[PDB]
């Protein structure tokens, strides 16, 4: 059900910041949470995911390094980012995969700076 | 008297530029170009002729050379349609005209909201093969082929199913009655690890 | 292209038989040129013939003839046991004086070594997934056409009986299974989802069928089960709820 | 579409060990299997051997048990670990990949196997 992103915002290299989603509806459907992103003249790709058969997984360079995580009311989700780099500047949208489609989020701008 | 044509591949991703190139060493006259998509044949797309002379026709500007020597055929924002071999030709030893080997461009297509799921598929008739679907996920999957030889899988198509302007990857494997399930169809390949598999 | 025919669209024939390739065009051009374009390739041109009883080599061309008469016609034929011709035979004219050649819409051909090994496909409609159809709200019926040689198939999609062509996506070419083998039996599949609302509605029968197009008449048939004309085959189901 | 550039190749005297990478680039998640074939100064493309993805192996009359062909997932070179000369052997080989998705076959470059006594 809907989707409501928090949290981007700026840094400069090497930041930190942690993107969040608050939710609505199914969490007797899920499925896996992941994040992806959205880096402009780039189409989607997958960052970050969290299964409920297999763990989570990690992609992008962007190991060793955010974080994804979630709550036990699974009404939140949250992607830590550390050492953030310049190269990571993007809509970052978040996805929530059930049983019944995938929903999506809003999306929060983050911008990475030199 | 051979054009080359180069790129031999490009893929890029609908709605960004691109460029392919043809050249050679001897001017030619004229220059011509087409797209020949599989089982039709090659539709001319335009015909240049003076030196650095441009023209444009819709997405496509194509433009000669200055002293007519490669020519070089831009699209601006690719589509679906604009999948297929792009081949260039000209002028011949005689008349007779001289291809170029000719740029399989292929568009993908932009799938947001990429959902990636395989799923089983099946019949209440006879057939005895039980295919299961991989789709919607996203354009930079590359769904390998088994290494059972009573899979088969069939490469990605993209559908342009209109009106919702959705389009999607596929790709259906089936593998011959063996006694399989869906999951093992793809653990050749390196699939999205949000993959919505099914009960 | 053009205004130029070529025809027929497909055609077959066992391995030292002969046959004639027919182009007519109601343009007046004057060269005149055929096509192989073998697979994943590029053209290489065969003969051409610039005007009439004028005819000279093409980059290809050991092995067939083709013989100018008329401006408005040209055959090519083929002279068989040659280098195991089959691709596909594209026709072009242009009127010469700049050279932009039209094309024709173009001839495959397949010869086949043996003649047993031809067999026209199966084919099956497998009904969607109910999983898909819960998680994506559309659904896909595959049509699987499997089993049948020569590649030479058009497989159409009907549904409530007259053709579709919206979010059909046939594999533009056919799987070639046992490709170490020539003479493989070929399946191509094709897919068609609509939404889902519609194959929940009983009332439509897709299905798919597949041209198939295959063995003349006089060629022989010794063996056992149909001989192969050229036949439609198809497969079709329901729409069916939920 | 893929694009297999052979790797290595040349010169070598008799009883002597070779060994063909071939190295595949390209989209390779199509291919079907990759083999070698081979075809001299007087013939045609005779088959080699194979292999497929996934791992076995046949193997083609000829060099039957003495050229062993394998293959490393990790580098997508196919290798053909030809342990065993004789002069009926010198051919160009050239390495294959043949996929049932269309144009079923690829083909590659080439090399020449040279055997001198
Ligand atoms: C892809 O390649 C094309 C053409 O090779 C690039 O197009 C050219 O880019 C410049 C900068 O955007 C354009 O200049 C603009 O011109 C007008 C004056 O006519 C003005 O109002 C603008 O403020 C700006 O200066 C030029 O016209 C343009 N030509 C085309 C085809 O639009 C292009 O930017 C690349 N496009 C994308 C979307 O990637
Ligand atoms: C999927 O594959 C493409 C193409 O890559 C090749 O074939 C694959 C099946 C696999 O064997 C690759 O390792 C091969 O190189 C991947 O695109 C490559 O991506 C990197 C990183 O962005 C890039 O630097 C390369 O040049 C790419 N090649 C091309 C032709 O684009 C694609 O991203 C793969 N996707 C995934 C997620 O596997
Ligand atoms: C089709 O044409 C080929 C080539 O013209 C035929 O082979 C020739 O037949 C003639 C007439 O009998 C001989 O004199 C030639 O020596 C043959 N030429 C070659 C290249 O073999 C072939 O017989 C014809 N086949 C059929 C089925 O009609």
């Amino acid at each position: 059900v809907q989707l409501v992103e928090s949290g981007g915002g700026l840094v400069q290299a090497g930041g930190s910041l942690r993107l969040s989603c608050a939710a609505s509806g199914s969490i007797v459907g899920i499925h896996s949470v992941g994040w992806y992103r959205q880096v402009p003249g780039r189409q989607r790709e997958l960052v970050a995911t969290i299964v409920t058969d297999t763990g989570t997984h990690y992609r992008d360079f962007v190991k060793g390094r955010f974080t994804i995580s979630r709550d036990i009311a699974k009404n939140t989700l949250y992607l830590q980012m550390n050492s953030l780099q310049p190269e990571d500047t993007a809509v970052y949208y978040c996805y929530f995969n059930l049983i019944r489609g995938r929903y999506w989020a809003q999306g929060t701008l983050v911008t990475v700076s030199s | 008297q051979l054009l080359e044509q180069s790129p031999q591949f490009l893929s890029i991703q609908e709605g960004e530029n691109l460029t392919v190139y043809c050249n050679s060493s001897s001017v030619f006259s004229s220059l011509q170009w087409y797209r020949q998509e599989p089982g039709e044949g090659p539709v001319l797309l335009v015909t240049v002729v003076t030196g650095g002379e441009v023209k444009k026709l819709k997405r496509l500007t194509f433009q000669f050379g200055d002293a007519r020597k490669d020519s070089s055929l831009h699209i601006t924002a690719a589509q679906p349609g604009d999948t297929g071999l792009y081949l260039c030709a000209g002028a011949g030893s005689q008349g007779n005209l001289i291809f170029g080997k000719g740029t399989k461009l292929s568009v993908k297509p932009n799938i947001q909201n990429p959902d990636p799921a395989v799923y089983q598929l099946r019949d209440s008739k006879s057939s005895d093969k039980s295919v299961c679907l991989f789709t919607d996920f996203d354009s930079q999957t590359n769904v390998s082929q088994s290494k059972d030889s009573d899979v088969y899988i069939t490469d990605k198509c993209v559908l342009d199913m209109r009106s919702m302007d959705f389009k999607s990857n596929s790709a259906v494997a089936w593998s011959n009655k063996s006694d399989f399930a869906c999951a093992n169809a793809f653990n050749n390949s390196i699939i999205p690890e949000d993959t919505f598999f099914p009960s | 292209d053009g205004g130029i025919t070529q025809s027929p669209k497909y055609l077959f024939r066992k391995e030292g038989q002969n046959v004639t390739l027919s182009c007519e065009q109601n343009l007046n051009h004057d060269a005149m040129y055929w096509y192989r374009q073998d697979p994943g390739q590029g053209l290489r041109l065969i003969y051409y013939s610039q005007i009439v009883n004028d005819f000279q080599k093409g980059d290809i061309a050991e092995g067939y003839s083709v013989s100018r008469e008329k401006k408005e016609s040209f055959p090519l034929t083929v002279t068989s046991a040659q280098k195991n011709p089959t691709a596909f035979y594209l026709c072009a004219s242009s009127s010469r004086s700049s050279y932009e050649q039209y094309f024709g819409p173009g001839t495959r051909l397949t010869v086949t070594e043996d003649l047993k090994n031809v067999f026209p496909p199966e084919v099956a409609v497998f009904e969607p997934s109910e999983a898909e159809i819960s998680h994506t709200q559309k659904a896909t019926l595959v049509c699987l056409a499997t089993g049948f040689y020569p590649d030479h198939v058009e497989l159409s999609w009907w549904v409530n009986g007259k053709e579709v062509h919206s979010g059909v996506c046939t594999d533009p070419q056919p799987l070639k299974e046992q490709p170490a083998l020539n003479d493989s039996r070929y399946s191509l599949s094709s897919r068609l989802r609509v939404s889902a609302t519609f194959w929940q509605n009983p009332r439509n029968h897709f299905r798919c069928q597949v041209q198939f197009y295959g063995l003349s008449e006089n060629d022989e048939w010794t063996q056992d089960r149909a001989k192969p004309v050229t036949q439609i085959v198809s497969a079709e189901a329901w729409g069916r709820a939920d | 579409d893929v694009q297999l550039v052979e790797s290595g190749g040349g010169v070598v005297q008799p009883g002597g060990s070779l060994r063909l990478s071939c190295v595949a680039s390209g989209y390779v998640h199509k291919i079907n299997f990759y083999g070698w074939y081979r075809q001299a100064p007087g013939k045609e493309r005779e088959k080699v051997a194979h292999i497929s993805i996934g791992d076995q192996t046949d193997y083609a009359d000829s060099a039957k048990g003495r050229f062993t062909i394998s293959r490393d997932e990790s580098k997508n070179t196919v290798y053909l670990q030809m342990n065993s000369l004789r002069p009926e052997d010198t051919a160009a080989y050239y390495c294959r990949a043949l996929s049932r998705i269309w144009p079923y076959d690829y083909w590659g470059q080439g090399t020449l196997v040279t055997v001198s006594s």
